[PDB]
This record gives C-alpha cells, structure tokens and sequence, in this order.
C-alpha cells in the first residue's frame, strides 16, 4: 500500500523450425564413363541397342 | 454472456468434506437400514419387517446422537466453520489474532486547574477518575480514571492546564505470588486485554503483542494472554529460554526463563473493568478525584475540537463472531508488521476494532509514502483528530520506514429522507411515541445489516422493509429519500468536481441555502451602524440541457451587489429554479456547470469574481434527488445512518390511523 | 492460451536463402563434400542387412571422420535446385495412375504414354478438383464436398480420362466433361528434364534462373498481375533440395587403386581454408572442385551433415554419383 506502480507488458513466442527439418535420404550412381582412351578387351557385346 | 464454463472452480464457496454432514434420521437408518442388507451373514432377514425395522431404527438413533458429535467438532475443528466463539478466539488466538473483551470508552480532556501550592510542577498521578453522565442521562455519571500520570507547567499569571485523556473504568490492580505450578486466572468480567498492563516485581513486562513490541527490552520480558473458556481472562508468560535461545546477547549464556518464582517476582497487575460500549458519547464530566492541593478550575471538553464530536468512545460488545472469523486468517496470513492493504485493514481492526466497524485502507496513487484510510468510527462518521493521531502513531509501529499512515474520513453520501409510516391506534395499546423510538432503531439496523458491511448499492425500499417490519401494528410505512453529499468548499468545487455515481433527476439538483454578506450598507433607527446588509442564497441547478448537461445557477443578488462584467451576466433563464426571498432579487449567475449523465458536478466563485470571505459559511450541505430507486456506492463515498448527530438529514413523519 | 504456425513456404524460404548462401568466392558459403575411412566397419560389414554403427556428433566424432577422409568435392550452386516428387499422368507401374487427388502435381509429356504433345518440353499441372465419387479419409463421409467442407481427404472414385493440357489458368477439361480440373503451372524444357530429372524427384527451376528464361520454362505466358513475380517455387512449395555432386577416381587415384575396400561413410563441409605452410599466413577459402583432405586445412570449414554406411569400393575408371535431398 501508499505505493502505485507502472506496468509494460511483453510477450516472447517459442516455436521449433527445426524439427521438422532433416535429411532425408542419400543416394548416389554408378557410371561407365566414355573418355575414349581405352581398348574393348575384357568380354564384349553385351548390352546392344 | 453471463458466465460460461469448463469445469471450473472448485467445491462451492468453502470445503465441506461433507462425509460428515448430519443427515435426516430416516434416511439415516435408510442409508444404514441398506448397510445391514446385502449383509454375508443373511441375505435372508427383511427388514421392512417392523420386528427387526424398530431393532435397526434404534442403532441410527445412537449412530445419529454419536454423529453430530463427530460432525459438530469437525465444525468446531476447523476455524471458519467454527460454530462456537471461543472457539474462534482460539484458532484467532492461534493464528496471532485474539479479539478482545469490550475495551474501555476512551476520551482526552484539557483541564485548567490552579494548585493550591503553586509548586512549579503538579502531576496528575496515573489513577485519577471523573464521572461522566451519558448523553442526555445525569441518572448516573459513568466514572472514568486516569489512565497514566501527567504533569504541567505551571503558567504565568499561576493558572495552567494540564491536558490527559481517559479512558472509562475503575483502575482495578492485583498482585500475585506467582508460583510454578497453577493457572494464573483475572475472573474479573468487564475487563478489557488492551487496558491490561502488570508489574513484575518492579518493572513492567508487556504481552509482546500490541503493546509496544519494538523495543530494545530485549523480549525477556514479554507475556502471554489466554481466553479461559468461562469467559475470563488468564495470566501467561513465556516459560524457559524466555528470549529466543541460548547464548544471544549475554556472554554468561546459560539458561533464564525467569520467575522461579519460589516467591520471586510477584506478580503485580493493574487493569480497568469497564461497563463500555454503553457509555459512548458521554458529554458533561465532572472531577470526581480529588489530589493534594490541585483544584480544577475548569475542565473543558473536547481540546482541538473535530468540531463534530460526542463523550468518550469504546467500550464495545465485546464479542462478534463474523467480524472475526475470516479476519484472523489475514492476519494468519500476514505476520505482525502490518504490509499489505488488506493488513492494514485487518490490523487496525484489531485495536479499535470496537472503534471501528469498517476501515477502509487504500493507497491515494498521487501521494506516495501515506496510508490512506477510511474508517467508521461506528459510534459516528468522524474519528476525532486524536483517535486518528492514536491509532495513527501506534499503527505507525507496524508498517514500512518511509511509509506514513494517513487517516481521513472520506466524503459520506447522506440520505436524508421524510418518512410516512402509518398504525392502527386501536391495534396498539403500546406509546404512540415510543413505537417511533422503536422504528428509529430498526432503521439503522437495515444499515448494520448492510449497508456499511459493502458500501454496495442501496435500496430504499428494502431498508423501508425492516421499519416496515417494527410494530405488525404499523398499518403502512412510506418514505423519500433526498441524497445528500457534504461540501468542504462553497467557493470552489474540488478539482475533479462531485459526481453521484447516481443518476438523478434534471434540475432536481439542489444545495443549501445560507447567508451571504453584501457590501451594501443596512441602517434601522436604534440599530445605528449595522455593518452592511447580508442576505441568502443557494446553489441551483437549471435544467438539463443537451448532452445531459447543466449549469449551477448562483443564489439570487441584488442589484449592485455584484459589480457586473461584460463577460459574466445574470443568466437570468427562464428554466432554473428560485428559492422566494423577501428580495425579490432576481439577478442569478451562472456559477459552474454539470452535466446529469457523468453525474460530475464542478463550479468556482472566482468565475463571479465573488469574494470567498463575503460567505460566512465554509462547508455547505448538497441536495440531490437521483431518479434511480436505488443507491449505487463505488468509492470512499458511502451512504450511511448517523442520525443522532445529523437529525436533519432523518426525519419520520407517523400517521394515526383508527 | 493462444495458437500459432509457420507456413509451409518458410521451409520453400529457408531454400531460397540457403540457396542464395552457396557463395563463389567472397563471404558466402563454400561446400565440400568427403568420402573416407577405408577402414572396416566389422568383418561383417559386407554382409547383406549391414547397417553402420549410428553416427556420432561432437569434436570427437568429427576429428574421426576429419581424420579418415579420403577425398573431398566442391559443389556449384548450378548443381543444387530445387525439387518436387514427381508423379506422371497414365503410369501404369506405379497405383493409380488415373486418379489423382486435389492439389496433386502432375506431369505431362514425360513419356510417350504420357505424352499428349510433342514438340514441347514436359508440362507441369496440378489438380484443382477429382471426380465427385470417390472415397473419404475420414471413413464417417460418403460425400467428396461434405468430407472437403469439413477437410477430410477425398480419394475420387473416376479415374483421369486424360492427362491435362492448355497453358491457360484452369482448364481442366472442366467444359466439355471430367471429374479432374486442371490447372497449369510451367513447362519444363527438355534439356534441363533430361539431366536434371530423377524419375521419382523432377527438378524445379530457381526464381532468378526463372528471371533469366520466363518462356524456357514456359512461365512467360501467365498473368502474375504483380508484374514480374517469379516467386512460382512458392507456388509449388518445394521444400526440398536436391544436392547433385561427382566422384572421379582421376582426382583420387590413390583411393582408385585396384583392392581398395572403399569408403564406409560420406561427409560435407562448408567454408573450409586452405592448408598454409605458415600459420601466420592469410585464410584462404576453397576454389577447387576437389581437395586431398591433406591440401586442405586441419579441421577448416563446417561439416553439417555426417554419415556412414556399409562400404562401397570405388574403382579406377568407374564414376560414382551421389545425390542428396534435404528436406528443410
């Protein structure tokens, strides 16, 4: 009592971003790379048009 | 709207565990007669047959006389549900709180006397008793004694007033041998636990509790009281380590409880039984002690006059059950030092608590460091300055360092009202008169039953119920009421102006009607002089304007009393409304201005240029009618019943009828 | 007590930033990917249902796969776009694919038996409205606009008669008749759908790759009102990233050498510095495409993303590929 007071009011928002971010999934290839430079010799054929 | 809900609160206002609650005897047996059934051992036994039924009926008239028992302690177990008093003071007592046995009527007197022996300094020794009549009654003077010594300087010219206060009693000391083993028991009824002071073998010891209790007395001296449940007081004291604990301040340590007694220490006590709460307002005093050459020449009341005052005070009943209940539990609540608002209601309801029947404690937002408050002094609106100074100083011992308790009497709404209340003659053999002295009664009754306890709204009609309810005899009962507010200043309106909280009438919006002084010159043969003239005016509302609003028409005046300006005129409207003066005076000013829907009332006579000193009168009485039925209160403004010493504001018209 | 979200195009937002922070130089991020231990997980490691130990974050756990790293690669922003599930019209393989379900994102042209049109790069359209029959996710609705009305799923009885076609806002087969209305989005042109394009992700195109080509991908003909706009990925609300990156045993031959036992676990970094033979010397933020783990700076740059896996024997003279999506 015999006192007043002064009030501010405030507010904070807590709120995950996160969470919800992840990886989902890796995956990578397998590749013949056609540079020439190179002979045929082991086997042949195989895959044709 | 209203309230909606999701299974809110809690179990209604207050627990009730409600296994224990007394049931009807029937459905007693009925729950208990089911109990037996179902029963292991038989299946078989019907009750309903009235051989074993009345075998049954007898176990739940014992299982019913032992219940209340067992419920009624449950009640009496847990305060606020206590049903008994002294119950209450215990857990009270308990809980740091005690209320008190009726504390003696209480007042201060100036008195000039000469001593005979013109000694320099005569005391007046604590113990000296005058008798006061009660208001209006010589039958008997209430004596009243000293309450401490006093001494006074003798003045030139050989006459000097000491000045004392009083409170009512006779001084009534005991000493007792204390002993190790025994209570120590006052069967003396009329005393009072505040009036209660003791001597140790010399030195006083103070209960800590309400006397004092900051002090460097180091709490070895202290002591405890009790409330026998007879309804006498008992004697205790703190018993062993009597301080804190242990070593504390002395060096030496060991072990003082103090009063062995073998005899040490006999126990010396001195207090005041007193008839109070009966003597209030008791006016004309006598010097009904008589000392060693001192002769009172005089004995005048009332030093530093309220002006509006009555004889004594206090007293009280003691006791009230309500008043006490929840309110320890504040003080359960607080510790000692007083800190919260409310702890300075509750607190100061402890002592003057019989002065007091509301207190108000509020902070004023603009003054810092005051405790303002609000109080009733429940014998009349109007704490005499000193009562406020007292509690003030001793309030002022609990409470915050820079804070300061601040006491004032807020504004009080008053309704004054004629009362039209008719009776069969026939009906009553009773005293036409004295049913009239019945009702007077019964209508502040409506108010003690509720109008101070909120300051809430007011009904009229709902007070007229009880005075209605006086005699049975009364055929009919009638009234109108006139609210009524009081004003510090005619000349200008409190800053903030009035406001009613209370929708009133147009142009229903009245004062009182008082004298002014007029420059202009009064002559009658064998008067001479004759000063000037003085004549009277009022304050006037006009009617309502648009936008709810008024202007305060001044008093008539004559011509040339007021010099006239180009800005200021007479208002000279058709509308406001006239006192009939003799004058005939028709010149009326607009002094201020309202408006009826903020119920907010302001003026200032500097706006006529009028000088203050030309009123006698600093305070005038408002009139108003609000066109509501009821009364609606919101702060410091409370409607309230003094009649006693506002008659005027309280008048009763009876009709005999036949 | 109060409620609150975020929308799902703050996670399409965080994208585009990031997106943006792939820096060349100066003051915006660099991206290092790595490859290493050698080392075997267990004799086990091989075997079929093999799964690596679960990694592990800290100093520790770092300073480990810091030390094993085989070899490490660079990243173009060029390399990175956005990307959406593909699903094309006419499908068989695949469940369904004649019904489709409101604010589905559909493909056309993909292939030719999706193909409406030729001469036009793939088409994207998404959904508006199914075939009023049809089944509800909430089992309690039989209507399609009562189940809707309230928000449950719809799953539409009819299937698609076509997929849709017309660049025009929707079209959607909605005159003539159809329980599918359509609306149009963008068309893909075939150079980027060839190389870009996985067949379960397609690629969407950035904004400012939009502001270059409004018509290459076929974005110019619409209607934004807002003048340029370009903002479409919100439109699409893709929220995932498509990292795209190459692995040539040439910059590596060390590890390419025949009887490697490969590299269990794969590890990016971001702004490392490189190696300096003195301390005192100025940082230096990576340009190359690759960098021996040595050629870079101890412990430089920050690796956000760690992981393991069974091993993989990389080859001399095999190419290995790797794509990463973050879903953000």
């Amino acid at each position: 009592v015999g006192f007043g007071f002064i009030a501010i009011t405030l507010l904070t928002m807590f709120i995950n971003v996160g969470l919800t971010l992840k990886h989902t999934e890796t995956i990578i290839n397998k590749y013949k790379n056609y540079k020439w430079d190179s002979g045929l010799p082991t086997e042949y054929a195989d895959r044709i048009a | 709207a209203n309230t909606p809900v999701n299974y809110q609160l809690t179990r209604t206002a207050n627990a009730i565990p409600e296994i224990f609650v007394g049931g009807t005897f029937a459905e007693i047996k009925q729950n208990l007669i089911e109990w037996l059934n179902g029963q292991n051992e038989f299946l078989d036994y019907d009750f309903e047959g009235s051989r074993l039924n009345v075998l049954c009926d007898l176990l739940a008239y014992n299982t019913l006389y032992i219940q209340q028992f067992g419920n009624a302690a449950v009640y009496e177990s847990f305060m606020r549900t206590a049903n008994l008093r002294s119950s209450v003071v215990q857990a009270a007592q308990d809980n740091g709180y005690l209320p008190t046995s009726k504390s003696a009527a209480q007042t201060e007197i100036m008195l000039t006397c000469t001593d005979a022996l013109n000694r320099n300094y005569i005391t007046i020794p604590r113990g000296t008793r005058f008798l006061a009549y009660a208001k209006d009654t010589s039958v008997n003077p209430y004596n009243f004694v000293s309450r401490e010594d006093v001494i006074a300087i003798r003045d030139k010219n050989n006459q000097y007033f000491p000045r004392l206060k009083l409170a009512q009693g006779r001084i009534v000391r005991t000493e007792i041998i204390y002993d190790k083993l025994t209570p120590i028991i006052i069967y003396d009824k009329n005393i009072d636990r505040n009036q209660v002071k003791l001597y140790v073998d010399g030195a006083e010891w103070i209960n800590w509790t309400r006397k004092s209790m900051v002090h460097a007395g180091s709490t070895s001296t202290i002591y405890y009281m009790r409330e026998t449940i007879d309804g006498n007081t008992e004697f205790y004291f703190g018993e062993g380590e009597i301080s804190v604990n242990a070593s504390e301040g002395a060096l030496t340590a060991n072990y003082i409880g103090g009063l062995k007694p073998t005899q040490n220490s006999t126990i010396v006590i001195e207090y005041i039984s007193t008839n109070g709460a009966d003597a209030n307002g008791a006016v004309g005093f006598s010097y009904a002690d008589t000392l060693t050459n001192i002769t009172v020449i005089n004995i005048n009341e009332n030093p530093n006059d309220d002006p509006d005052f009555v004889g004594a005070d206090g007293g009280g009943d003691p006791e009230d059950i309500e008043r006490i209940r929840e309110l320890g539990t504040i003080k359960r609540e607080t510790q000692q030092r007083c800190v919260t608002a409310t702890d300075y209601d509750t607190f100061v309801s402890e002592r003057f608590g019989s002065i007091i029947q509301a207190v108000q404690t509020f902070t004023d937002s603009t003054k810092p460091g005051y405790a303002f408050i609000a109080a009733k002094p429940k014998s009349g609106l109007y704490l005499t300055t000193v009562q406020r100074e007292d509690i003030k100083n001793y309030l002022k011992d609990y409470n915050l360092a820079p804070i300061t308790p601040s006491i004032i009497s807020p504004n009080y709404l008053f309704i004054k009202t004629n009362l039209k209340v008719t009776y069969a003659l026939n009906k009553l053999q009773e005293s036409e008169q004295w049913l009239e002295g019945q009702i007077i009664d019964k209508i502040d009754r409506y108010y003690t039953e509720d109008v101070e306890i909120f300051n809430s709204s007011f009904a009229k009609s709902k007070m007229l119920t009880y005075v209605d309810d006086a005699d049975h005899s009364v055929i009919g009962s009638s009234a109108t009421i006139q609210m009524v507010r009081e004003v510090q200043n005619f000349y200008k309106t409190p800053e903030a102006g009035i406001k009613y909280n209370n929708q009133i009438k147009d142009r229903s919006m009245e004062s009182n009607t008082f004298s002014f002084n007029s420059g202009r010159k009064v002559v009658n043969p064998d008067t001479g002089l004759e000063e000037d003239v003085l004549y009277d005016v009022r304050i006037v509302s006009t009617d309502r304007d648009s936008k709810g609003i008024g202007k305060v028409i001044i008093g008539p005046f004559a011509s040339g009393d007021v010099t006239e300006n180009e800005n200021i005129q007479p208002y000279t409207g058709n509308d406001f409304n006239k006192l009939a003066n003799s004058d005939g005076r028709d010149k009326y000013y607009v002094i201020g201005e309202i408006n009826y829907p903020a119920d907010v009332i302001y003026w200032n006579i500097a706006k006529i240029n009028l000088t203050s000193e030309k009123f006698e009168v600093q305070t005038i009485e408002l009139y108003s009618d609000p066109t509501d039925d009821v009364i609606f209160t919101r702060d410091g403004s409370l409607i309230v019943f003094e009649n006693d010493l506002r008659p005027q504001y309280l008048t009763i018209d009876l009709e005999p009828i036949s | 007590i109060y409620r609150a979200i975020v929308t799902s195009k703050f996670r399409t937002e965080k994208m585009l930033n990031f997106y943006n922070s792939i820096g060349s130089g100066p003051d915006k991020n660099t991206i290092f990917i790595t490859f290493g231990r050698s080392e075997p997980w267990s004799s086990n490691e091989n075997e079929v249902g093999f799964a690596p130990p679960y990694p592990t974050d800290s100093v520790l756990g770092v300073t480990d796969m810091w030390t094993h790293m085989m070899g490490t690669v660079k990243v173009l922003p060029s390399m990175l776009d956005a990307v959406i599930p593909r699903r094309d019209w006419g499908d068989t393989r695949y469940p369904d694919p004649y019904t489709f379900r409101i604010n589905d994102i559909v493909v056309c042209n993909s292939a030719p038996y999706n193909a409406t049109e030729s001469g036009a790069g793939w088409l994207v359209y998404r959904c508006l409205d199914v075939p009023d029959t049809g089944m509800c996710s909430i089992a309690s609705l039989t209507d399609k606009d009562e189940c809707l009305k309230l928000g449950g799923k719809w799953t539409p009885s009819a299937r698609s008669m076509t997929p849709p076609e017309g660049r025009g806002d929707a079209e959607g087969t909605i005159e003539p008749g159809d329980g599918y209305v359509w609306e149009y989005l963008f068309e893909i042109p075939p150079d980027v759908s060839i190389n870009r394009c996985t067949n379960e992700y397609i690629v969407v195109p950035w904004p400012e790759e939009l502001k270059e080509d409004p018509t290459r991908w076929g974005y110019e003909d619409n209607l934004t009102w807002q003048q340029d706009d370009f903002g479409l990925i919100y439109r699409v609300k893709a929220n995932t990233i498509r990292f795209k990156a190459y692995l040539d045993s040439v910059y590596f031959p060390e590890a390419a050498l025949p009887g490697n036992k490969g590299f269990r676990q794969i590890s990016i970094i971001t702004n490392p510095l490189e190696a300096k033979a003195h301390p005192n010397d100025p940082n230096v933020k990576a340009e190359k495409d690759y960098y021996d783990p040595e050629d870079l700076m101890r412990h430089s740059g920050e690796m956000i993303y760690m992981e393991n896996r069974p091993p993989i024997i990389m080859a001399m003279d095999q190419t290995e590929e790797i794509n990463i999506l973050f879903t953000f």
